[PDB]
């Protein structure tokens, strides 16, 4: 309540490990806390892994330093890893929106969708690639599906 | 021996002439006498000859392999030198920027008025800068603040404490107004390599002339205020990045008494 | 003045807080008699009110017609600001009348700022509106035996700001293209909250969802007209008079245009895909015409701050020639609507003198390339 | 055609359109009654409040000590240009910076009763044409002109004697005011009008 929280990372009591996990789901906070609290690298990544997969609003810069992070803390991996491509192809994805004119401000749910959370691959793919055309998005994000056939790929 | 190697072409024919060619440079390199052999500062004037080039021609190869030769043996000021024939003038500045800008972090006492790699950033910006300067402007940005944190250092000690403020303030790097502390956090990891390196310095100069001005006075409008918010402001900066900071945040020790 | 007004000489406040204007007319030697012109009575609501009694003499007009009055009621001391709202000005008369903090004895009100009035004429005095960016902002001082009180006028960006939850309260009374104008501004105008800044920029690009439509209609869409008018109003001062003199405009200022349109640049490149891309194809040409210009302006300006390092005067008074009479009258359109080849030999004389230092020159090279 | 050509008309347009806007004041607009937007309540007017109150700042009680006491006659205003502020109590007079407050000036030249303090411009053509402005102050006896200006080392404020004194014993100047001419019209309490030339002399405009 204080904000005394920097203070917590601090305290050694044996009480405070089983404190920060009940609390673990403006927690955020709490959970900023905690990978900075494990000093150990795997306990660490786990958390953040969480923190980006998680459902309150976190932008998507930082989703991805979280995974940036945990990935560095480098079959956790790869979750991760998959995640860091899914992440960078709803980037490029909000980055051309930007350029495209066919769209307009006040559809931002899209962008807000995009920041929001990891899509599945097919909503990325149907939703987005097809309507906005994103051709180059849609070959990319079927690299990672590593969906095979021919015809379509051509 | 230039003179020496130059007699290979009466013998005039293919073979000999690049026996002197080679010969020639055989002795730039490993002689590094550049100056002599190669040339000499600009003062916009091209190059002054080097003996070399009043005989003449293939030099610029040859100042290239030096110079590339001087990156791997690390010999710095040599290969500025070098770039500074070979007119890359953006390359220049870069090597430049990181003689100065390592060498900048650091502990105090040093840097006398007159000759160093300060010295040679003073040089080459005055000197490129006014003329047709082909560099890239982000280059030249990063030079003209390292130059700008030297001038700070100048008058840091040498008394001079208001002043020092005023300048460090006019960076734009350090949160002088109020809790924009964190958008000082936004803007930092965005910072270029070479800068990055330096807050450190910053801080702790910042809070030190911070300090001393702000000794407690005697015995009337005396705004201690300010001065005051500046280091509070400073701190929090300092408290959000020292894991992205080489490990002094002793900045509590001169904050405090 | 008879800047704001030809005909009326002077306005003058009553007891009951009543405004009268007279008319007068002059001559070299002789004076006419004033006359009245016209009458405005205080709001009790309406006319018969006796809110405004008493006033006193601390009461004062500001230049545009900025009423302060000060009320001292037999209870206590009341203070009222009539502003008139130059937005719908732009044909009906409103005036927007408000109470005021301050509670104490009013000693006397002053203008700490040179007034916001756009021109030197009658025509366009008034408009806030277009010198919203450039003229300082106004600061109204309140003497009172106790302390100083600061007034702030609140600025069309600052009235949008409020409403940026609902924006049709500005729309209704300034109309769409300047809605889209402000909308514009407070997107890149920094130091704002991201909220605020989407929302603009969501209005801007989108309007109103299933309310107000941002259109090109068989004219051009509100969206041009506001960027343009944006456009227009920041180079207003500059656009006309002459470049050349040693430079017409100082080094910050150069700095500051400089920046403000390099905002602009950058906004637009980034959100050009979709403006651009028939009324929509008119608005199509329209918006890539207009984009050109921003870029093109802010090459110009790029060049001048490179002129600004150093040694620009010397290298200007000897290489003018016969072309001189040209050159010197250049205005700043001139260049924001280029005359390539004189630039193009000066620059090459800058860069062969020694005159750039450094990066500078560089960038010369890189421009001449580039563009000439 | 070009793009380049065509912005620049659609901006010049629009330039004229906005130089053209409408005259702000004529009897035609409310000729029935007044369009008003008028609310009792601050802030009544939510979006549309004209003016907001930024801050508020005391008097400095340093700059208040000194008009401690004051048996005969007190008086303040700012003064626009210089934004600063002028205290007035018997003889002597304060001008206090805005900005700062700290920052406070003293006239200990005065001798007498300041009856009024104005702030004027220079004259097209006199020694001193090129300060920013005059302080004119008048008190029983006396005329005093002075000259203000902004240091540029410091910043601080230089007031300088610029001697020149008019006697005006009689006048009990109650008014000053100028024309930018550099010309100075003051009253007294002596019927309507008079007006001052430093080039000391007094001459009745409305005929003595």
């Amino acid at each position: 309540q204080v904000d005394l929280a920097d203070k917590l990372l601090q305290v050694a009591s044996p009480f405070l490990e089983p404190h920060l996990v009940r609390m673990a789901k403006r927690y955020m906070d709490l959970l900023w806390r905690y990978y900075e609290k494990n000093r150990s690298f795997s306990n660490a990544a786990r958390v953040l892994s969480r923190l980006a997969d998680m459902h309150t609003e976190i932008s998507l810069q930082q989703r991805l330093e979280y995974i940036a992070r945990a990935i560095l803390s480098a079959e956790f991996l790869h979750e991760l890893e998959e995640k860091m491509e899914v992440a960078r192809i709803q980037l490029q994805i909000q980055e051309t929106l930007q350029r495209q004119y066919s769209h307009h401000s006040s559809v931002q749910d899209a962008v807000s969708q995009l920041d929001s959370e990891l899509m599945d691959i097919t909503k990325l793919y149907g939703e987005f690639a097809d309507p906005f055309k994103l051709a180059e998005c849609k070959l990319a994000i079927i690299h990672c599906a590593g969906y095979s056939d021919p015809i379509l790929v051509q | 021996a230039l003179q020496y190697f130059y007699f290979l072409r009466d013998e005039k024919d293919s073979q000999g002439e690049n026996m002197f060619l080679r010969c020639v440079s055989e002795l730039v390199i490993e002689s590094r006498e550049f100056d002599m052999i190669l040339g000499k500062l600009e003062n916009d004037g091209s190059r002054k000859p080097g003996v070399i080039d009043k005989f003449t021609s293939d030099t610029k190869p040859i100042i290239n392999k030096v110079a590339s030769v001087a990156e791997n043996k690390g010999l710095f000021e040599e290969a500025a030198k070098l770039y500074d024939l070979a007119k890359n003038a953006d390359k220049v500045l870069e090597l430049m920027n990181k003689l100065l800008s390592p060498v900048v972090p650091q502990i105090s006492a040093p840097q006398s008025n007159k000759e160093r790699l300060k010295n040679m950033a003073l040089s080459i910006a005055e000197r490129y800068r006014a003329q047709g300067i082909s560099a890239n402007k982000f280059v030249d940005s990063t030079f003209y603040l390292l130059l700008d944190l030297i001038t700070f250092f100048d008058e840091y000690h040498s008394g001079h404490i208001d002043r020092a403020f005023d300048i460090i303030e006019r960076l734009k790097l350090v949160p002088l107004n109020q809790e924009s502390v964190e958008e000082r956090v936004a803007a930092f990891r965005n910072f270029s390599d070479e800068i990055r390196h330096n807050l450190s310095e910053v801080l702790l100069a910042t809070m030190n002339i911070l300090f001393t001005q702000f000794k407690r006075l005697k015995g009337i409008e005396d705004r201690d205020s300010q001065l005051r918010s500046q280091a509070r402001t400073l701190i929090t900066f300092a408290g959000m990045i020292p894991y992205r900071t080489s490990g002094d945040t002793n900045a509590r020790l001169v904050q405090m008494e | 003045e008879n800047s704001e007004s030809l005909d009326c000489q002077l306005l003058a406040v009553t007891h009951a807080g009543v405004r009268l204007y007279f008319s007068t007319c002059p001559f070299r030697a002789r004076p006419n008699t004033l006359t009245l012109v016209h009458v405005r009575l205080p709001p009790g609501f309406s006319a018969s009110s006796t809110v405004e009694k008493p006033s006193k003499v601390h009461r004062a007009l500001y230049s545009k017609g900025i009423l302060l009055m000060a009320a001292s009621e037999n209870d206590n001391d009341i203070l009222w600001c009539v502003n008139h709202d130059t937005f719908p000005f732009q044909k009906p008369m409103m005036e927007t009348q408000m109470t005021a903090g301050v509670d104490g004895h009013s000693w006397a009100l002053s203008a700490i700022d040179t007034p916001l009035n756009k021109d030197h004429i009658p025509i366009t005095d008034s408009p806030v509106v277009v010198q919203q960016h450039m003229l300082p902002p106004k600061k109204f001082v309140l003497l009172s035996a106790q302390g100083s009180l600061m007034f702030h006028k609140l600025r069309p960006v600052d009235q949008l700001r409020h409403l940026l939850v609902e924006i049709e309260r500005f729309f209704k009374l300034h109309q769409e293209d300047q809605a889209c104008a402000t909308c514009l501004i407070l997107a890149c105008s920094t130091c704002d909250r991201e909220v605020s800044a989407w929302a603009t920029r969501a209005f801007f690009r989108y309007g109103g969802e299933a309310q107000m439509r941002f259109t090109t209609l068989p004219v051009y869409s509100g969206k041009h007209n506001g960027i343009c008018i944006y456009f227009s109003r920041i180079m207003g001062n500059i656009w006309d008079a002459s470049l050349v003199v040693e430079s017409s405009v100082p080094c910050q200022l150069l700095e500051s245009v400089l920046q403000e349109l390099k905002g602009l640049q950058e906004f637009l490149d980034r959100n050009s895909q979709f403006a651009g891309g028939e009324a929509q194809l008119s608005e199509k040409i329209s918006l890539q015409a207009i984009q050109q210009l921003v870029r093109k302006s802010y090459q110009a300006l790029a060049l001048w701050k490179l002129l600004c390092e150093h040694q620009f005067t010397i290298i200007v008074a000897e290489l003018q020639k016969e072309l001189q009479e040209q050159l010197k009258i250049t205005t700043f359109k001139d260049l924001v609507i280029r005359d390539k080849e004189l630039t193009g030999a000066l620059i090459a004389s800058l860069i062969n003198c020694y005159i750039r230092d450094n990066a500078a020159v560089d960038g010369i090279s890189l421009h001449l390339q580039d563009i000439c | 055609q070009e793009a380049l050509e065509n912005a620049g008309r659609l901006i010049d347009r629009q330039l004229q359109e906005d130089r053209m806007y409408p005259d702000l004041s004529e009897l035609l607009m409310v000729s029935s009654g007044m369009d008003m937007d008028y609310p009792l309540q601050l802030l009544s007017v939510p979006n549309l409040p004209e003016i907001s109150s930024i801050r508020r700042v005391p008097l400095p009680p340093e700059l208040v000590e000194q008009f401690g006491h004051m048996q005969c006659n007190c008086m303040m205003g700012v003064f626009p240009p210089i934004s600063r502020a002028w205290l007035t109590i018997d003889s002597d007079i304060f001008m206090w910076n805005y900005e700062d407050g700290g920052d406070l000036a003293y006239f200990d030249g005065l001798s007498e009763t300041i009856l009024a303090v104005g702030l004027v411009k220079p004259k097209a053509g006199i020694f001193q044409p090129h300060v920013r402005h005059l302080l004119v102050l008048a008190t029983p006896v006396d005329i005093v002109i002075l000259g203000l200006s902004y240091a540029n080392l410091s910043g601080g404020m230089q007031l300088l004697p610029d001697p020149l004194s008019l006697p005006t014993d009689n006048t009990y100047l109650l008014t000053i005011t100028s024309t930018d001419n550099g010309r100075i019209f003051l009253a007294g309490k002596d019927g309507c009008l008079y007006e001052v030339a430093y080039q000391k002399i007094n001459h009745s405009k409305s005929s003595l």
